[PDB]
């Protein structure tokens, strides 16, 4: 009865289905896109109730074989709320934990940045961009001082990492919001279906990246609103845009 | 829109 469900991002859900073809049982797993790191345990209809850190070792005629890793950290479906970004804000993501770290940015005055822990190839998921879900209207109606971490998820939803959670001392369940901007980025924001965070975005490399290299992404603000007037972006970004284009000739 | 990867208008 083993059924494998691969998401477009490369992650998967795997396990014996119920008499009704649902992903419900005590030996179900979510497997990250590395096809190695897994969250193994209790799921109900594809939803993670208690997944323990595991390693997918081999598969035999469709059936996977996991080794349960040491430690006692459990994970569960824990979608953010308006009163709660996460039930366990200081419980890091284990896949992300292996691939990235936060340190001072190499970009001048840019604050903290996100760095690779390891050498990876192109097309590699590195970090997750979880946050509270809000509307584009609320975001457009407020000061930029509040919109440093807003990321458009879909047409209807914006993911945000509001104060205090933009600090690792308060939130480290995901680290996507720590990656700084570049017009020549080594990463892109891409869709991701996460078993703990739900549908969010991730940071995926565009090219090979070495260990201790800073991860950057194109923030992609609108450079030419219908509006009459020029890019709707924070001032620091407008300055960098001017400087970058001076290396291009406009 | 005041966010990243904001949707374009056509
Ligand atoms: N290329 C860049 N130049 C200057 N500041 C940048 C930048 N890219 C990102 N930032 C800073 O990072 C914020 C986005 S959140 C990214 C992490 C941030 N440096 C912390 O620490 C922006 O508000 C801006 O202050």
């Amino acid at each position: 009865g083993v059924c494998w469900i691969y998401y477009p991002d490369g992650g998967s859900l795997v396990g014996e289905v119920n008499e009704d073809g649902e992903m419900t049982g005590e030996k179900i797993a979510y497997v990250y896109p590395d096809e190695r790191t897994a969250l193994y345990g209790k799921f109900i209809d594809g939803e993670m109730i208690e997944g323990k850190l595991a390693t997918l070792m081999s598969t035999e005629e469709g059936r996977p074989h996991f080794e349960l890793m040491p430690g006692n950290s459990v994970y569960h479906f824990d979608k953010s709320t308006s009163s709660c970004i996460s039930t366990n804000a200081l419980l890091p993501d284990p896949y992300e934990s292996e691939r990235v770290y936060v340190a001072e940015s190499l970009i001048s005055s840019a604050g903290e940045g996100l760095f690779s822990k390891v050498a990876v190839g192109p097309n590699t998921v590195m970090s997750f961009y979880n946050g509270v879900r809000i509307t584009h209207q609320e975001v457009d109606s407020r000061d930029w001082a509040l919109n440093g971490n807003t990321l458009s998820l879909d047409e209807e939803t914006v993911i945000d990492v509001p104060e205090p959670y933009n600090h690792v001392s308060k939130y480290c369940a995901s680290l996507g919001h720590k990656a700084n901007h570049s017009f020549t980025p080594n990463c892109i924001y891409d869709m991701f279906v996460h078993p703990r965070f739900g549908p969010i975005k991730c940071i995926r490399t565009l090219r090979a990246v070495e260990a201790d290299e800073e991860l950057t992404v194109a923030y992609g603000y609108d450079h030419s609103p219908p509006g009459k007037s020029g890019p709707e972006a924070p001032e620091w970004y407008q300055v960098e845009l001017k400087a970058f284009q001076a290396t291009q000739q406009k | 829109a005041r966010t990243k990867q904001t949707a374009r208008k056509y």
